[PDB]
């Protein structure tokens, strides 16, 4: 039987060892999660590289000439500017009735993909769905039609100038202009959907087809900044076209009345419920428009939900709370003994008010001016220099030992 | 200039071999991943950012 002092020392040693072991477990779990995410990003990049290589293969003039040689002359008489949805539907219907899928076709490991496509065109048979999609893409590109090959990690997008909009085309099932059907026939998990144009530009068209983009896909996608950086070199110079596409995507997203689950409203820019608001979050204005009702709970836009911070917090943020303003939000505060007084007397736990002022209640910070050779100070005889812009004008900071003595 | 951390791997012979593997033969692409499976903490750490140089290097014949 150990002496109580030795037992306590042993318990301390066991606790410290257990804590260090838990820390090592946390570090290992973080490292493994990071490695898994890096491997997923690498796989996504590899798929993107394969798609780029295939698209560059599909830009050969020989393939376009072969496709045009099979297109009837009635289709070539229609100008690309005059291509409509009815013409696309007729072309798809003609394509299905002429091109048939034959899985019995041999797959050679040595022949190039271009040679395989040429042979499929010559026999008018496709080994699988992807080859049929490539064949239809080549046929569309034969008529000088701006078409994007769309892959989900496949179908086509044709840009109509009369509508100035992209109509989706699925050649296997005869689907034209039905993004929901394209999402239906796609892979079960839809997280990234990319359309690569003939010019090589890549556009994330996942918003048009996936209605789960805002609800689960957003929480299940890669980092938005990382994906934006990936797509930035491949952004088309047609800025207006991208802006119109994004506006159409926003319009489609606004068409959704409301999600079915209250949990979907948690931390959602388009949903932003009441109960989900954090400590610094408040709805401004309090008379904001209601987007809907879910189980009796009103829905407000996140732009109406502003993050409010304390007056000294704004001062740290180079902002000054306007004098005489009533604090928009009252929250609890974490401080010295003034804080613990709430614990001392529970009735004071909600009595202590921390005034959070909105950005609409704060103006830009204005640095002070030295007066009579003396540095302006805080309310407590100090100078706060969290930001160099808050330094008093005409004063210089010198970090020397015993400088105060001198 | 903005010297990228992947600059040294520009002339790395194994890195050049893996770049050639990515460029032409996808059958050897999993073998490239095998190098990832051996030791590649820094390469995957820095592959998140500044991928334009990485893509151009991969496309280099």
């Amino acid at each position: 039987i150990e002496t109580p002092e030795q037992a306590k020392t042993r318990e301390r040693s066991e606790k410290i060892k257990l804590e260090f072991e838990t820390y090592l477990r946390r570090a290992m779990k973080r490292f493994n999660k990071g490695v898994h995410e890096d491997t997923h990003k690498v796989h996504l990049l590899c798929l993107l590289a394969n798609g780029f290589y295939r698209n560059n293969i599909c830009s050969q003039p020989d393939l376009h000439a072969i496709g045009l040689s099979i297109i009837p002359a009635r289709f070539t008489r229609v100008l690309p500017r005059d291509v409509d949805t009815y013409y696309l539907s007729n072309l798809v219907k003609w394509f299905i009735g002429t091109f048939t899928v034959n899985a019995e076709l041999s797959a050679s490991e040595q022949d190039n993909l271009q040679t395989t496509l040429e042979r499929r065109f010559a026999i008018y048979s496709a080994r699988d769905d992807e080859e049929l999609v490539h064949i239809f893409l080549l046929i569309l590109r034969a008529l000088q039609l701006l078409t994007r090959l769309v892959l989900s990690l496949q179908w086509l997008e044709v840009f109509c100038e009369q509508e100035e909009k992209w109509v989706c085309v699925d050649c296997v099932h005869g689907v034209v202009g039905q993004p929901l059907t394209c999402y239906k026939y796609a892979t079960k998990p839809m997280t990234y959907v990319v359309g690569i144009d003939s010019d090589g530009w890549v556009r994330d068209v996942t918003q048009r087809y996936d209605p789960v983009w805002m609800t689960v896909t957003r929480k299940c996608r890669v980092d938005a900044e990382w994906w934006a950086e990936t797509l930035r070199p491949y952004q088309s110079p047609f800025m207006d076209r991208e802006k119109k596409e994004d506006l159409e995507f926003q319009a489609k997203h606004m068409d959704q009345p409301l999600p079915t689950a209250i949990g979907l409203y948690k931390n959602h820019p388009l949903y932003a419920l009441k109960r989900h608001l954090l400590k610094y979050e408040a709805i401004y204005p309090e008379t904001a428009a209601i987007l809907g009702y879910c189980r009796g709970e009103a829905v407000y836009s996140r732009d109406c939900v502003h993050t409010l911070h304390s007056r000294d917090t704004w001062l740290k943020k180079a902002r000054v709370v306007r004098l005489g303003e009533v604090p928009y939000k009252m929250v609890k505060g974490f401080s010295n003994r003034a804080r613990k007084a709430r614990l001392a007397e529970p009735q004071l736990r909600e009595e202590n008010d921390l005034g959070l002022f909105g950005y609409w209640q704060t103006e830009e910070y204005q640095p002070p001016v030295a007066v009579d050779g003396k540095v302006p100070r805080n309310e407590f005889g100090n100078v706060y220099l969290f930001l160099p812009s808050m330094m008093p004008i005409g004063c210089v900071q010198l970090n020397l030992p015993n400088l105060h003595r001198v | 200039s903005g010297g990228h951390p992947l600059e040294f791997l520009r002339n790395q012979p194994q890195f050049q071999q893996m770049r050639q593997i990515i460029q032409q033969n996808p059958s050897l692409l999993p073998a490239l991943l095998q190098q990832i499976g051996r030791e590649n903490p820094q390469l995957l750490q820095q592959i998140s950012q500044h991928q334009e140089h990485f893509i151009q290097m991969l496309n280099e014949p």
